């Protein structure tokens, strides 16, 4: 998103030109060349919300995040002089509204319009950058944005003024206070509407260009626009020190079932739409032209049609060990279209896919993973260890770890044999674990408790329980001594083999 | 620096064995619930320090299954080493058995020599033994070997005085200093850059402390040193756990109405941050048919810290079962979602702010949305028909350089496409359920005799439906019909002839049988 910040000071009104070559005041060149940039959105970069912040010794959002560029447009119309400035209050409004609507991942572009004029006093920029240490977080500076942004900077006063009164040292000196991201756009040479077009046409150029790409599935194609444009991205600094920028040639190479993709951890996310191109690449002289492109057969629709019906995804090759997938809006009461996301780079993004080159087609498989009537499935892969909750362990650190041990040896033993695997599987359980944390005391407190359960048998009770628990309770105490008979890890106490069945 | 190299990349658990160390915690456990009940019993000091430690790499290994490694220290008389830097010795069940072979400390034994020095200068030597990933890493740059070598040894015993601590600290910083002077001077170790001491004093409940806390101090430009004191039993195991979360940037998330108390995960910190001490999240009734895929901006696997528990056990399961889990912190906001992938427990996050994609351009506004008879059907089980499988063994279909399953998918997307209209009204054979058994197997690389037979039966039927005049889907006269029919299967065969010489002698059969061009 973009959040446009316009100065509409006092200094504001100040002529473009002492010289009466033009009859502009800076705010009449400001809404010029806003006007240029919100037409070219309209246009060439519709999807993107922008937010109108007018600001003087007070800041007002004016229009709130809207693709509505002619709302916007007609903000500029007729707007109201005021008084000082206060740059540093309308830049903690920007914070506000931005992680107001998006949250603090999303990168937004901050478009600072203003003729560098600041004043000196409370609300002064020359102020606030020699106040940026103290206040600490009560009143802490906005700079650098807490999310990912770009501080682009208009000055409607041209290079010579702006050096006269170190106004241009200041402007330099928020963009270094946002690690450098965001560029200055000044003039050197006469203030005028031809210059100030150049300049919002340098911006436009840096910061407002949509990202073509070609969408391929073998020889399936589509001229694909891929909003928003992606972020350079860089790895490692130390390791791999190049950013990544994805391949202009989308290569689908596979599909996979939206239940075996799972809800895969992504870098970003983005709408894939076709363009329509003619010979020398032009977007069809940016309703006649989209009226020929409509009846003409995309790639894009059917692509997106049928991943909608069959409940898929498709990967893609954005680069040498760089993978994405291609899918359909998932909530099936929104409007829906074909989008992308970008996983991250590497070999193995998903470890329950595994290694994106050893994914294959089926027709090399031996029998068909996915079954006969579609009812299986290879995914997903399973780690070659188990995790501690998928895996028996033993935790004897709160006392309700230990009694719960053994309570369940405890109600096992009042079920033989029934239950004679089960609980001889917890008993050696417990021993092998007593044995490894050194607590031989716990085997000799076990054993007492098995030999009170065979006194309390009752009546009515299997002739072999009374065997087994006796048996179960000397070989535990023998194990508890630490000599070496059932104290050794790997030696399990085994049940007697009773002739109490059927001879 | 290096990034996966630091400080928690080697971790050396140095524990002592010696005979003090069987002293009684004297904190009792009550293992008999209700006749006249037995007497309870207690832990001894070493059996409180081994499962403090246990539950510490239990908690990391689940949430670091690999590049953060552990090696396993008990010193007495001497140094034992119970495992190895290798990824394939960092397992719980093999530490389980090697402290069961050491036993517990003999309190009727000779306590001359038993000193927790020596596992102290065995940390110190292992640190400069390289691990697999380090060595990968040191292969790779031949910025020639760059890589950094950070550890942290974490001590636990019973000390004297806190003059007994400082000669620990002084023995530690003196060994790091020789040691470094060989391990330069070797072709297979590594100096240590930077080490962290972390010095548990641990002693029964009811005595006073005889060692007191000190905060981090700088002993060397290498070595950073640091004590606590610390009752042993449920102290001890809340220390560790603390000590945990600090080394290795976890954070906590206690998850409430549990449909069935609360549970508390651990994972790394980057699972909050997108939302901003422990960050209460709610179960959400899992709707019987939800969004099956959901935006993700990261998923980081968990640690149960009461693995066993039963409010804790009920949620695991649940997972592994294979249903998810939304979560909503207190219309609502769904943050996170936790999902088991093949026995792994994630915790994914969700995005819960408005999207800059909502309310798309329409489909039918822009290119081709106004076309109506789009392949939708036969698109989606080409789809089906061209999905990904794993591949675990190398494999090939003749010998050479070997071959790259996903090129191979590649290459099958590239020949099912090369005769494949988009829309209905652009085809004819693909409107014909006789054209199916040649179409479906023309496209293979390589044919075989039951295919070439299929193609054949296939082209003879053409020819009787041509004979009898049957109507054809061409969207005109009927020798028109079956001419354009002819020339469109004559199109899709020569695409695939190269394949093989049995597709050659399909084409011929066609040629043969096909109205006379």
């Amino acid at each position: 998103p973009t959040v446009v910040v316009m100065d509409v000071s006092l200094s504001m009104t100040r002529p473009v030109s002492i010289e009466g070559s033009e009859e502009y005041q800076r705010k009449h060149l400001a809404a010029h060349g806003l006007t240029m940039l919100f037409e070219h959105m309209a246009t060439n970069y519709k999807l993107e919300f922008t937010a109108l912040v007018v600001f003087s010794s007070l800041w007002e959002l004016m229009v709130p995040f809207t693709r509505d560029y002619n709302t916007l447009q007609e903000a500029l119309s007729n707007m109201d002089d005021y008084d000082k400035t206060c740059l540093e209050s309308a830049l903690v409004g920007v914070c506000n509204i931005v992680q107001q609507e998006w949250g603090g991942a999303i990168p937004c572009q901050v478009v600072l319009v203003t003729d560098g004029c600041l004043g000196i006093g409370r609300g002064s920029l020359r102020h606030s950058l020699a106040t940026q240490n103290q206040r600490s977080e009560s009143n802490r500076f906005p700079l650098p944005f807490p999310f990912p942004s770009k501080l682009y900077i208009m000055c409607m006063a041209n290079l010579e003024e702006l050096q006269s009164t170190d106004s241009l040292e200041c402007l330099e000196r928020l963009i270094d206070l946002n690690n450098g991201e965001g560029q200055i756009f000044t003039i050197d040479g006469p203030l005028c509407l031809k210059n100030v077009q150049s300049m919002f046409g340098k911006l436009i150029d840096l910061a407002y260009t949509p990202f073509h790409a070609v969408l391929k599935c073998g020889h399936l194609t589509a001229d694909v626009q891929v909003f928003p444009r992606p972020e350079p991205f860089v790895v490692d600094e130390e390791i791999d020190p190049i950013p990544k920028v994805i391949n202009t040639d989308l290569e689908i190479v596979g599909f996979i079932d939206i239940a075996d993709i799972s809800s895969p951890p992504v870098l970003s996310r983005h709408l894939v739409l076709p363009i329509a191109l003619n010979k020398e690449g032009d977007e069809v002289g940016t309703n006649s032209a989209n009226q020929i492109a409509g009846k003409i057969p995309n790639f894009c629709v059917l692509l997106h049609g049928s991943l909608k019906v069959e409940g898929m995804v498709a990967i893609v090759q954005l680069g040498p060990e760089w993978h994405g997938m291609l899918y359909s809006q998932a909530d099936s009461k929104k409007k829906s279209n074909l989008m992308m996301s970008l996983f991250e780079p590497g070999p193995e993004p998903l470890p329950w896919l595994g290694k994106m080159a050893q994914l294959g087609p089926i027709s090399d498989a031996k029998e068909n993973p996915y079954g006969e009537d579609d009812n299986k499935s290879p995914f997903p892969l399973q780690p070659k260890n188990k995790r501690s909750y998928a895996q028996n362990v033993t935790v004897w650190i709160k006392p309700s770890g230990l009694q719960t041990d053994v309570q369940k040896i405890l109600r096992n033993a009042r079920k033989l044999p029934e239950k004679t695997q089960t609980f001889y599987k917890e008993l050696n359980r417990l021993r092998k674990a007593a044995l490894a944390f050194g607590f031989l005391d716990l085997l000799k407190g076990v054993a007492d408790m098995l030999e009170r359960e065979c006194t309390l048998l009752p009546e009515t009770a299997h002739p072999d329980a009374a065997f087994q628990l006796t048996h179960a309770a000397q070989q535990l105490k023998l194990a508890s001594t630490g000599t070496s008979e059932y104290a050794a890890y790997d030696q399990n106490i085994t049940p007697l083999h009773t002739d109490f069945s059927g001879s | 620096f290096m990034k996966i190299f630091s400080e928690s990349h080697k971790t050396v658990f140095v524990v002592d064995h010696c005979p003090y160390m069987a002293e009684s915690c004297r904190q009792h456990v009550e293992f008999d619930m209700l006749i006249i009940p037995l007497a309870p019993i207690s832990k001894s000091l070493w059996t409180c320090s081994v499962e403090s430690s246990m539950e510490y790499c239990r908690i990391m290994y689940d949430i670091f299954p690999f590049k953060k490694l552990v090696n396993f220290i008990v010193s007495d008389s001497g140094a034992h080493v119970l495992n190895s830097w290798t990824q394939e010795d960092q397992n719980l069940q093999e530490l389980m058995a090697a402290l069961a072979a050491v036993g517990p400390p003999n309190p009727r034994a000779d306590p001359e020599c038993c000193s927790i020095l020596h596992g102290l200068v065995a940390a110190v030597e292992t640190l400069c033994k390289i691990t697999e990933y380090q060595h990968e890493a040191r292969t790779l740059l031949m910025n020639a070997e760059r890589v950094g070598n950070r550890g942290r040894i974490i001590c636990i015993t019973n000390a004297k005085s806190d003059s007994h601590v400082r000669m620990l600290e002084d023995c530690v910083q003196e060994t790091i200093h020789e040691h470094n002077k060989l391990a330069a001077n070797s072709d297979h170790l590594m100096q240590i850059q930077k080490c962290e001491l972390v010095l548990i004093h641990t002693y029964p409940v009811g005595e006073d402390s005889l060692v007191s806390d000190r905060s981090k101090k700088e002993l060397s430009p290498v070595l950073t040193s640091e004590v606590h004191s610390v009752r042993a039993g449920r102290h001890l195991a809340t220390k560790l756990n603390i000590l945990v979360q600090q080394h290795f940037d976890l954070a906590s998330t206690t998850i409430t109405n549990i449909p069935m108390y609360d549970v508390e995960l651990l994972h790394h910190k980057d699972a909050h941050v997108d939302f901003l001490e422990t960050i209460t999240l709610k179960w959400c009734t899992p709707r019987t048919n939800n969004i099956e895929l959901h935006y993700c901006t990261g998923a980081y696997r968990i640690s149960p810290v009461d693995v066993n528990s039963r409010p804790s056990s009920c949620l695991t399961n649940f997972l592994l079962n294979g249903r998810s889990v939304l979560l909503e912190q207190p219309s609502k906001v769904i943050s996170h979602m936790l999902s088991s992938h093949g026995g792994e427990i994630f915790l994914h996050v969700l995005s819960s702010s408005r999207s800059i994609l909502e309310d798309p351009p329409s489909i039918s506004e822009g290119c081709g949305g106004r076309v109506t008879d789009y392949r939708i059907t036969d698109f989606g089980e080409f789809m089906r028909e061209n999905r990904l499988t794993p591949f675990l063994d190398p494999r090939y279909k003749i010998d050479g350089s070997l071959e790259v399953p996903l090129e191979r998918a590649k290459d099958q997307l590239e020949k099912h496409t090369r005769y494949w209209p988009m829309i209905i009204s652009q085809t004819t054979i693909f409107n014909m359920q006789a054209v199916v058994p040649l179409a479906s197997v023309i496209v293979k690389e390589s044919l075989t005799e039951e295919d070439v037979l299929n193609c054949q039966k296939t082209i003879y039927n053409l020819v009787d439906m041509e004979r009898k005049n049957d109507p054809l889907p061409i969207s005109p006269k009927r020798d028109e019909q079956y001419r354009i029919m002819w020339n469109e299967l004559e199109t899709l065969v020569r695409a695939h002839i190269n394949n093989s010489e049995k597709h050659q002698r399909v084409l011929e059969c066609l040629m043969a049988c096909r109205s006379k061009p």
